[PDB]
RNA sequence: UCGCACACGCUUACAUCAGUAACUAAUAAUAUACUGAUAAUUAACAACCAAUAAACCAAAACAACACUAAAACGUUUAUUAAUUACAUUGUUAACCCAACACAGGAGUGCACCAAGGAAAGAUUAAAAGAAGUAAAAGGAACUCGGCAAACACAAACCCCGCCUG
RNA sequence: GACGAGCUACCCAUGAGCAGUUUAAAAGAACCAACUCAUCUAUGUGGCAAAAUAGUGAGAAGACUUGUAGGUAGAGGUGAAAA
RNA sequence: ACCAAAGCUAGCUCAACAACAAAUACAAAAAUACACCAAAAUAAAAUAAAACAUUCACCUAACAUUAAAGUAUAGGAGAUAGAAAUUUUUAUCCUGACGCUAUAGAGAUAGUACCGUAAGGGAAAGAUGAAAGAAUAAAAGUAAAAAAAAGCAAA
């Protein structure tokens, strides 16, 4: 439980940097923007995952429908085997049944 | 996000005020100390 | 030479004969007593007897008797830093023995030639810095 | 000459004993942010004048010995100061000797021969192929350090031994560019007589 | 000990150091100016002492030889001021071992000096006073040095000075060791400055302290000092010289 | 035999001067014969500088004048290219084959795509018993593991691309240039 | 030590023997005859630059069979190192 | 048991023997008796060096120069070119035959053949 | 390398706490 | 009183000089095992070291001659065999396999010492435990059983397997 | 699905050992060493040892011991059956 | 007071975009002699069905995406399995991080030591400062300070 003796150099952070000030800007596009681009195409991010939800085996089993065969072997395989043991586990476990 | 408990420190310590006084190994290790100040209270 | 690939050899082919030869050579001091009439050679692992004495007399003019040769094992024991082991390379010495009653001799190398303050603190001082007068 | 992945600069050579005493084999201490610097952009050399602007020395002058490129730093001479002993034996603490604290590159500006000043050092192209060091603030042109060797050798004063070439000789061109190797010439002009030719051999 | 095993431990590869150590000061002093062994019934007589040290000042070749140097390559120089900047440095030099500042000590005091009235020292406490100045400071006489390897110009001017001053020497413990701060004491001190001279910051310093031969027994210690015998094997027999 | 040895009188000396290593271009200038003496003019000294240099060790003493060796290797090595140069360029000239053995691509069995250096035969390949049972092609089942190569070697790039930028983020945070 | 020479050394059974058991009646050698081996030619001798050589080859032969010849001989009649020899 | 460390002729048993790559002078007799070719023992040519003035150093202040490494073009300059423009010139050039410049169209007839590369150094 | 500044801190009053036991002020 | 050598197998643990406060030794002293520097075993012993036809029914066993289980081993004739100093390689050890500097596992030839080696760090002289020697009278009364031990080392009868394995 | 017969079981090549004594006998005969097994007891039980030590024991020219080197592979091998 | 304790870096995670040269398959790293070469046959079971016999998604393939739809269907018609027609989809640009910080993060300072005859398994460890070309005293455990008739140790 021995804790740190020194003071860190406190840490400074302007919250009025570019990317802070420049938050969640676009956001409303499609409405005051007399709807064209949703508010999805500001979603930057992993190509099975944009515009989109989901708990854990729907994501994995997604990712495999999507990016599967550009995946490599061992992902892959663990990929398959995270599968199965999910499919076990939601269908056949549970207080709730 | 992972993260950890940093101050577990005082959480001992504050159960320690009170083992201060007992005898034996009672008076330090954790452990022992806890119950036994459970039985003291 | 050495690390060189030599053309095959069948029959009435070409003398072969090589212009800037590889190899490289040490005179070494012998760790042991021997007879006047050798001398000793740490010569490089793909160098033959006959090669020894060819090198010998042609470059040195050195009238060559007979040659043995036996390979030094050099110790894979020590250790590194990450206990993987250290290998002294393993290497060829060659004794030779000279023709015409040659008696040779190591030379000694190095003939030797070349081209006080107290400050000990005062016994009867008591520790005193004596730098200070008073 | 002999680094790990990750090392520390003492000033001392990689290569020495005062190197394998401070960072032993089998050390490899936290890494030291050194801002980069691409050779080109790198204005000091060894042996021009410069104006320290920071230390307990600092508004001074002066020449530099040695340049450290991988953690960037300067020496001048006897400028920044601690002291150390050099000679030490059991009865005897010997020798106080001034040595030179290292400099980063940030608290040493070049100074511009005309006026002793210090000056913004700038890489400029002038007409004649010629690349040299213009001052942002004088607007000069700032010479280069021409400094010794590590050898101590300078070329003028120089005699040559028994096994020395001559300039003369070295600078002798002998040679007949044309088509023969080596061997071929070697043998030639050997008088060396060869007849028989090699065998048809196979290469896989 | 001066002790070397060359049977194993080899010899430590000879180096070029890519940096020559730069020394801002060479340790010895020259020519040490031995003092006449009257100095001290000469030290009574103002205008016998004075006269003596002026006319050996004026008289000497090697003296002026050497201010002619200093004096040619360092403009706004003069000889007559010197032991006024000299006993000043003195009663700052000593005035910085009081209060134990050692980043001015080294900008007054040189390489060779600092080792010395600074190491046995350290870890006591000194506090000495400069009262009285009997007889004015005087230059008894300057030696340059020349290397001919750096040009670097050594200029080493000597001060003979007489002094009162009281000596304080406290044990880490906070009791009194050497001698009482009541007592003034009458020193008479031969002392040596030095300047480097190609240097640019052209530093005035000071170098070293010298006592003459016949200078006088310092003050008694306070605690009782034991000499050992030598210590003896069990088979070596002692003998005692008469 | 004393040409393993320096002029007697240099022995007890520590330090004993000599010249600059050989450039190039001081040897591009010389003619075949000469450059063929030079060898040898520099392999006598070679062999002597070992041969001193064993006994400074056998001595426990600093070995005299250091540098010597490395200078005399550049040279020979310097030779050497000078040498190679001359018949590159002329074989480039009669044959205009870049390599000056023979040797082929070939793939083994192993599913790497290798340089097979050529090696010389009394007799033809197909009435050779060794290189008849040394197989260059890949079977069938290796086409797993050549993936595997690749994506393991196609991670080690994708991770050391990304360190390097992230030495680039901390830098520039921790020195605010311009 | 002989090793220089070359020598080896090899342990295995120690004879002494006169080319007959002690059991014959002739105790006794009267000369030898020993044919070189080829190694030994002479011409082999002049192209190795081994000149001396040719001499001393036949030298240490005799030194050599001879003494054991003779050595045989007196170890048959009884003599040994300490012993010595009458005759 | 070592896997590590390297196979030798030291290692293994009695029958097991590997040279250390000393190249081979020759094969094995009738008797059993080893023989030896002379034409497979490398014959080192030296000239005589007592002639000539080299050194194995060079002065310092002697100059460095400007650094061509030779390119097959320069090579065909020096020779072939100025031949071949004092052929053309003269208009007797033939470019059926290039013997007369150096060229050499197969290398099989010659000692040393660069291609298959007949010749150690 | 992100830490308790509330670690680091609080900690900072138990040092200068025994600093006011073992030495106390005059 | 397990010695010398070789094969196998080990790899520098071998050699010389210097060091050991600590690291190896289950302790020390000092050093064949810890540290460093420097050396080193040299071919005549050993490894490498021809084919294709053709005659030959007939054992080794001190081999006279036979035994029954029918027994490994090469001579010569002919056909060609690059012909030519010196090829290459192994040669240290107190050693190997058992996690150990293990009372164990380790093939062959010679030896029974001419070789190798030490059972006890220093005392004391309790109980209990281990190994050994001796014991009056008695002689299996012990005990599942004469197990063990013995100045004994003999006879007999049974069940079950036939037998050596 | 790979990997293992360097242990051990069984072969297959190929080497090597068995002294003395008794016997008309080299007879799966006797006596008794080396050698090979492992009866019975005591030690030993984090041992010297993951099966040993000391005594004591059976065999000891044979279905004998043993060296090096190959061979059979798990739905299988191999076995004078004890799974 | 010992033992210890603290540093923030080494790198990692997820995601976007797109040193010749010799020698090496003789017992690999041994230049050189007479041959042969090469080849293919469904994946299975664990497990679900509360047992187990038919059956038990993913496990090979590419094909994506929004739907049609958990529908038509197939199923010891149980467990579960599960389509298509037909529809949807705007460019690049604009990279990062409510990811880890030395038991975490990759096994990794390495597939290294070490462990296996082998296939195979498989570690642990870094920290002073510009410069060593300058020599907190807070875990258990102990020590400073051995214990005094009585007994969940405290109240
Ligand atoms: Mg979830
Ligand atoms: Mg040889
Ligand atoms: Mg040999
Ligand atoms: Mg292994
Ligand atoms: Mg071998
Ligand atoms: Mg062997
Ligand atoms: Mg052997
Ligand atoms: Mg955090
Ligand atoms: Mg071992
Ligand atoms: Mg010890
Ligand atoms: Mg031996
Ligand atoms: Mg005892
Ligand atoms: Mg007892
Ligand atoms: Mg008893
Ligand atoms: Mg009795
Ligand atoms: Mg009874
Ligand atoms: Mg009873
Ligand atoms: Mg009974
Ligand atoms: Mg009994
Ligand atoms: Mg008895
Ligand atoms: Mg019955
Ligand atoms: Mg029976
Ligand atoms: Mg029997
Ligand atoms: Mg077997
Ligand atoms: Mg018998
Ligand atoms: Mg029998
Ligand atoms: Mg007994
Ligand atoms: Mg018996
Ligand atoms: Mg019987
Ligand atoms: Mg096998
Ligand atoms: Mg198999
Ligand atoms: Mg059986
Ligand atoms: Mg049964
Ligand atoms: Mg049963
Ligand atoms: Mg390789
Ligand atoms: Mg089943
Ligand atoms: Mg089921
Ligand atoms: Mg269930
Ligand atoms: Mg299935
Ligand atoms: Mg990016
Ligand atoms: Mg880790
Ligand atoms: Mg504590
Ligand atoms: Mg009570």
């Amino acid at each position: 439980f021995h804790v740190r003796v020194t003071l860190p150099p406190r840490k400074v952070v302007d919250r009025w940097n570019e990317k802070r000030a420049m938050f969640g800007v676009y956001d409303n596009i499609g409405i005051l923007g007399n709807f064209e681009k949703h508010p999805k195409e500001l979603i930057k991010g992993p190509i099975w995952l944009r515009g989109w939800k989901g708990n854990e085996l729907q994501r994995c089993i997604r990712k495999k429908r999507m990016v599967g065969n550009r995946m490599f072997i061992d992902d892959l395989h663990n990929l398959n085997k995270r599968i199965s043991y999910l499919y076990k586990h939601f269908n056949r476990h549970g207080k709730y049944r | 996000l992972r993260s950890r408990v940093t101050d577990r420190y005082w959480r001992v310590q504050e159960v320690l005020k009170h083992a201060r006084h007992f005898r034996g190994r009672k008076n330090r290790c954790y452990r022992l100390a806890v119950r036994a100040v459970t039985r003291a209270f | 030479a050495r690390n060189v690939l030599y053309p095959l050899y069948q029959l009435g082919n070409p003398q072969l004969r090589v212009f800037r030869t590889n190899f490289f050579i040490q005179l070494v001091r012998p760790g042991t007593a021997q007879p006047e009439d050798t001398v000793q050679f740490r010569i490089p692992m793909e160098m033959t007897r006959v090669d020894l004495r060819n090198y010998l007399e042609r470059i040195y003019n050195v009238p060559v008797a007979a040659v043995r040769t036996r390979v030094q094992y050099g110790s894979n024991r020590r250790r590194d830093h990450r206990n993987i082991r250290i290998k002294k390379p393993d290497y060829k010495v060659a004794y030779v023995q000279l023709a015409l009653g040659q008696t040779f001799t190591f030379p000694d190398l190095f003939p030797e030639r070349k081209g006080r303050q107290k400050h000990s603190p005062d016994p009867r001082r008591g520790g005193v810095p004596g730098w200070f007068g008073l | 000459v002999t680094l790990p992945p990750n090392y520390r600069y003492g000033m001392s050579r990689p290569g020495s004993l005062s190197d394998k005493r401070k960072n032993p084999p089998g050390t490899r201490r936290r890494r030291v942010p050194v801002e980069p610097i691409s050779d080109e952009d790198w204005h000091l050399f060894c042996g021009d004048k410069v104006e320290i602007l920071e230390g307990k020395d600092a508004g001074k002058q002066g020449k530099v010995v040695q340049v450290i490129r991988q953690r960037n730093w300067v020496v001048v001479e006897g400028l920044n100061t601690h002291y150390r002993y050099v000679g030490k034996t059991v009865d005897y603490r010997g020798t106080m000797i001034p040595s030179e604290a290292p400099l980063l590159h940030n608290q040493v500006k070049l100074v511009d021969p005309t006026d002793r000043k210090p000056t913004d050092v700038e890489w400029r192209f002038t007409e004649a192929g010629e690349r040299v060091r213009v001052s942002t603030r004088s607007g000069r042109i700032i010479p280069k350090p021409e400094f010794p060797r590590a050898d101590g050798i300078v070329p003028e004063t120089w005699i040559d031994g028994p096994k020395d070439t001559s300039v003369e000789d070295a600078l002798e061109k002998t040679y007949v560019p044309r088509l023969k190797t080596l061997e071929e010439e070697v043998m030639e002009a050997m008088g060396i007589q060869e007849t028989r030719r090699h065998k048809k051999v196979y290469w896989y | 000990f001066v002790e070397h095993a060359r049977k194993a431990g080899l010899v430590i590869p000879h180096e070029r150091l890519e940096r020559p150590i730069h020394l801002a000061c060479t340790a010895g002093i020259f020519d040490a100016y031995v003092p006449p062994e009257g100095d001290a019934r000469i030290s009574s007589l103002s205008k016998e002492g004075l006269a003596q040290r002026a006319e050996r000042l004026k008289k000497n070749v090697a003296s002026q030889l050497s201010i002619r140097k200093i004096r040619e390559s360092d403009p706004n120089f003069k000889i007559k001021d010197f032991p006024e900047k000299a006993k000043d440095i003195f009663i700052e030099a000593h005035l910085c071992l009081n209060n134990s500042d050692h980043d001015r000590l080294h900008t007054l005091v040189t390489e060779n000096c600092f080792p010395d009235m600074v190491w046995d020292i350290r870890y006591k406490t000194v506090r000495w006073s400069f009262v009285e100045s009997l007889e004015p400071p005087q230059v008894v006489q300057v030696r340059c040095s020349s290397l001919m390897n750096q040009g670097n110009i050594y200029g080493q001017v000597t001060v003979r000075m007489h002094t009162r001053q009281t000596l304080a020497i406290y044990d880490r413990f906070g009791r009194l060791m050497y001698g009482q701060e009541d007592v003034p004491r009458d020193v008479l001190e031969y002392v040596v400055f030095e300047k480097h001279l190609v240097d640019p910051y052209g530093s005035w310093r000071m170098h070293g302290k010298i006592i003459p031969p016949w200078a006088p027994p310092k003050q008694p210690i306070l605690k009782t000092v034991m000499i050992p015998g030598p210590q003896l094997k069990p088979w070596e027999e002692f003998e005692e010289p008469q | 035999l004393e040409e393993f040895f320096d002029d007697p009188k240099n022995w007890g000396e520590e330090k004993v001067k000599s010249g600059a290593s050989w450039t190039c271009q001081q040897l591009r200038n010389k003619s075949n014969e000469d450059l063929h003496k030079l060898w040898y003019v520099l392999l006598k000294e070679r062999n002597m500088l070992l041969t001193l240099e064993q006994e400074a060790k056998r001595q426990r003493l600093p070995m005299p004048s250091p540098e010597r060796l490395e200078k005399v290797v550049d040279s020979m090595d310097a030779l050497d290219k000078v040498v190679q140069e001359r018949e590159d360029a002329l074989r480039l000239l009669q044959t205009g084959q870049e390599k000056a053995r023979p040797g082929a691509w070939r793939r083994d069995i192993f599913g790497r795509i290798i340089w097979h250096k050529f090696k010389q035969w009394p007799i033809p390949w197909y009435l050779n018993k060794k290189y008849n049972r040394k197989r260059f092609f890949a079977m069938p089942y290796v086409e797993r593991f050549v993936r595997m190569r690749i994506e393991k070697q196609a991670r080690i790039k994708a991770r050391k691309r990304s360190l390097e930028r992230k030495k680039e983020k901390f830098l520039q945070e921790k020195f605010p240039h311009l | 030590k002989p090793d220089k020479l070359p020598l080896f050394k090899r342990q295995y059974e120690n004879t002494i023997f006169i080319g007959s058991k002690t059991a014959d009646p002739l105790c006794y050698g009267h000369t030898q005859f020993h044919l070189l081996p080829d190694k030994l030619k002479r011409e082999k001798l002049l192209k190795q630059n081994c000149a001396d050589q040719i001499e001393v080859v036949f030298r240490a032969n005799a030194i050599a069979s001879l003494f054991a010849w003779t050595g045989a001989q007196a170890m048959y009649q009884g003599f040994w190192s300490e012993a010595d020899v009458t005759r | 048991a070592d896997r590590m460390s390297k196979w030798t002729s030291k290692r293994g048993p009695r029958t097991f023997c590997k040279g250390r790559g000393a190249k081979g002078t020759g094969f094995h007799g009738r008797d059993g008796k080893f023989v030896q070719i002379k034409e497979m023992i490398p014959e080192l040519v030296v000239p005589e060096l007592a002639g000539f003035k080299l050194k194995p150093y060079v002065n310092y202040r002697a100059p460095e120069g400007t650094d061509t490494p030779l390119t097959a073009k320069q090579l065909f300059l020096e020779t072939a070119a100025p031949a071949i423009e004092k052929d053309f010139k003269a208009g007797t050039f033939d470019p059926e035959h290039l013997e007369k410049y150096g060229f050499e169209p197969t290398q099989e007839g010659k000692l040393f053949q660069l291609y298959p590369k007949n010749f150690p150094r | 390398a992100k830490k308790g500044f509330r670690a680091a801190y609080r900690f900072q009053k138990e040092l200068e706490r025994w600093r006011l036991l073992r030495c106390p002020p005059p």
